C-alpha cells in the first residue's frame, strides 16, 4: 500500500453562554499526534509533543504571528458566531415519528435538528420505563438526525402504543398512536 | 459577507530528525 | 476531552503526501456548513440552505493549503519520515427515513473511523455499480483526528431491490461491501 504522511490543522472554537465564555484551539497535527497548539486560555503557543518545539519557540518569538493568533479569538470565533452561528442556533427541522413493529414494536423519529431530543413510550398512556432500548443520536450528515427507540410489546393485541416526542422545534408534543390490526 | 477563519502559521525551517 | 455548548472548526485544514492533495471546510457542532473546492477554486455548499449564513474568499483556503503544504515537508523530516498508519474503517448503511414503495428516499453509507483520509465508497445495486443519485461529504473531522465520510444514494424503493455499499481503504484486507438491511 501506498504511503501517506498527513498534515492537519484545526482552527476550533468553543463557545459557552452564547458568547459570554469563548475559548480558541488550534492545533497543529502529523498524521493524528497534535505537535503544537495554541490554546486562548494559556495565550502563547505550547508544543505538545517534541517535534513541536520549534514551532512553539519561532512563533512566539514573532510579534505579528503571536498577536494575530491573540486575536482570532475575537476575530475568527466570536465574529463567525455573529455572522453564522447565530444563525444556525436558530434552525429547527421537525420530526417525523413513525411506528412498525420489527415482540418489539420501533418508534422511528427522523430528519430533525437541532440534535436535542427527548422520545417517551407509552402503553395505553401509561410511560413504558422497562423494556425500552434506544439506539445512540444518529447523525445524517446533511444536518438532521434521527434516532430510533424500541419496545418490548405486551401478549395483548388490546394494547394501545404512543411514541411522545418532544423537541425544540415543536410548540406541543408529537404523539402518534400504534395499535394492532 | 465573507467568513473569517484562522491562519496556519508557517512552520520553522530545521527541527531535527532525517529523512528516511 | 474539552466541554462547551457548541464546537466549531474555522476551518478544518487538511494535506497529504498522497497525490499530494488538500481540503477545507469551515464545521459547526460536527456538520459542514460549507467547503473550498480546491481545484476550481470556489467556496461551495454540499448544502446551499447554508450559503445565507455567509460566504468566504477562497483565497484564504488556498494560502493556508500552500501553508500546510510547508509545513507537512517540514513535519515529515522532523518525525523521520514516520508514515501514516493505516486504520480499520468501520461501515454502516441505513436508510434517511422509513422505506416506502415508491416514495423517494435516501441510502446513507456511513465510513467511520478512517485515516489516511484516502477513501473509495461506491454504491452497488444488485451487485452492479450505480453512479446517479450518488453524492458524498467531505472528510469530517473527529477528535481522536481520525475522520469519518458519508456517501449517499438517492432511491426510488421498489420490490426486489438490492443494495450495497462498497468501501476500499488500505486498512482492510480487501474493500468491505455492506449490504442494506431493509
Ligand atoms: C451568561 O452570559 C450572560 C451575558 O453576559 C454578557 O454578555 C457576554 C457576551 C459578555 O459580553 C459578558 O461580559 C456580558 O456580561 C451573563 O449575564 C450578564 O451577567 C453580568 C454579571 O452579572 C450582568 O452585569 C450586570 O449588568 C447590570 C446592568 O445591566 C449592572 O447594573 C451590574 O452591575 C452588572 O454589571 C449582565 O447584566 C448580564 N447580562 C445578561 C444578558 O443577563 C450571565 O451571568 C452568564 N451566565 C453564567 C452562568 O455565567
Ligand atoms: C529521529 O531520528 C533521529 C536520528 O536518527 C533519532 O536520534 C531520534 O531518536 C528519532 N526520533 C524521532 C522518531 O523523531
Ligand atoms: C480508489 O480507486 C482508484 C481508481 O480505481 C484506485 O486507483 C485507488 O487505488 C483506490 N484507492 C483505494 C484506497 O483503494
Ligand atoms: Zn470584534
Amino acid at each position: 500500500s501506498p504511503e501517506d504522511f498527513v498534515f492537519q490543522f484545526k482552527g476550533m472554537c468553543y463557545f459557552t453562554n452564547g458568547t459570554e465564555r469563548v475559548r480558541l484551539v488550534t492545533r497543529y497535527i502529523y498524521n493524528r499526534e497534535e505537535y503544537a497548539r495554541f490554546d486562548s486560555d494559556v495565550g502563547v503557543y505550547r508544543a505538545v509533543t517534541p517535534q513541536g518545539r520549534p514551532d512553539a519557540e519561532y512563533w512566539n518569538s514573532q510579534k505579528e504571528v503571536l498577536e494575530g493568533t491573540r486575536a482570532e479569538l475575537d476575530t475568527v470565533c466570536r465574529h463567525n458566531y455573529e455572522v453564522a452561528f447565530r444563525g444556525i442556533l436558530q434552525r429547527r427541522v421537525e420530526p417525523t415519528v413513525t411506528i412498525s413493529p420489527s415482540n418489539l414494536l420501533v418508534c422511528s423519529v427522523t430528519d430533525f435538528y437541532p440534535g436535542q431530543i427527548k422520545v417517551r413510550w407509552f402503553r395505553n398512556d401509561q410511560e413504558e420505563t422497562a423494556g425500552v432500548v434506544s439506539t445512540p443520536l444518529i447523525r445524517n450528515g446533511d444536518w438532521t438526525f434521527q434516532i430510533l427507540v424500541m419496545l418490548e410489546m405486551t401478549p395483548q393485541r388490546g394494547d394501545v402504543y404512543t411514541c411522545h416526542v418532544e423537541h425544540p422545534s415543536l410548540q406541543s408534543p408529537i404523539t402518534v398512536e400504534w395499535r394492532a390490526q | 459577507m465573507n467568513l473569517p477563519s484562522t491562519k496556519v502559521s508557517w512552520a520553522a525551517v530545521g527541527g531535527g530528525g532525517s529523512l528516511v | 476531552d474539552i466541554v462547551a455548548d457548541h464546537v466549531a472548526s474555522c476551518g478544518v485544514n487538511l494535506y497529504q503526501f498522497y497525490g499530494p492533495s488538500g481540503q477545507y471546510t469551515h464545521e459547526f457542532d460536527g456538520d459542514e456548513q460549507f467547503y473550498v473546492d480546491l481545484e476550481r477554486k470556489e467556496t461551495a455548499w454540499r448544502w446551499p440552505e447554508f450559503s445565507k449564513f455567509g460566504g468566504f474568499d477562497p483565497q484564504g483556503a488556498l494560502r493556508n493549503m500552500a501553508v500546510a503544504k510547508h509545513n507537512l515537508n517540514i513535519m515529515i523530516k522532523r518525525y523521520n519520515s514516520t508514515a501514516a498508519t493505516n486504520e480499520v474503517p468501520e461501515v454502516t448503511v441505513f436508510s434517511k427515513s422509513p422505506v416506502t414503495l415508491g416514495q423517494p428516499n435516501t441510502l446513507i453509507c456511513l465510513v467511520d473511523n478512517i485515516f489516511p483520509p484516502v477513501v473509495n465508497i461506491t454504491w452497488l445495486s444488485n451487485g452492479q455499480s450505480v453512479t446517479e443519485g450518488v453524492s458524498e461529504t467531505s472528510f469530517l473531522s473527529k477528535s481522536d483526528h481520525s475522520f469519518f465520510k458519508i456517501s449517499y444514494l438517492t432511491f426510488l424503493p421498489s420490490a426486489d431491490e438490492i443494495y450495497d455499499c462498497k468501501v476500499e481503504h488500505w486498512g482492510l484486507d480487501q474493500p468491505l461491501l455492506k449490504h442494506w438491511e431493509p
